[PDB]
């Protein structure tokens, strides 16, 4: 499936994606992408910030859901 | 020390406090 | 009972509904009154999104509660 990433800016990033990455995965595919290092990416879905461990049906995040990238510092 | 979930005004759905706008509704949060 | 649900643009719309009914009944009858398909229609309530398995009783949903509308 795709997913789609938006920074605060509302900048969008498209992602492909299986329900059965991790979010470690996923960071890793928005560090090649964007060249933010995954230490610094803060993923936020349905009001709650991700864990790296878990994958995403882990959070019922499934095709076309929007998650939302944050920085840190 | 981020601050707590945020309920939007519009809608009401409780926002993660890094998010500036409404992950629902995508109003701007209300000060 | 009445429920009320409020859209993003002011417009509140008074429903006939029962606490037994199920997200998607709700959905429906929004339809019926505004046009709107169910499969642009999201419900919150009490800060989270309604999810088309449960009944109004589920999610302890009485008399005159408003629900807001979000199109998507
Ligand atoms: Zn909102």
């Amino acid at each position: 499936m795709q997913i789609f990433v938006k920074t605060l800016t509302g900048k969008t990033i498209t992602l492909e994606v299986e329900p059965s990455d991790t979010i470690e995965n996923v960071k890793a595919k928005i560090q090649d992408k964007e060249g933010i290092p995954p230490d610094q990416q803060r993923l936020i879905f349905a009001g709650k910030q991700l864990e790296d461990g878990r994958t995403l049906s882990d959070y019922n995040i499934q095709k076309e859901s929007t998650l939302h990238l944050v920085l840190r510092l | 020390d981020e601050g707590a979930q945020w309920n939007c005004t519009a809608c009401t759905f409780l926002n993660h406090p890094a998010l500036i706008r409404c992950e629902q509704c995508e109003m701007p949060r209300h000060f």
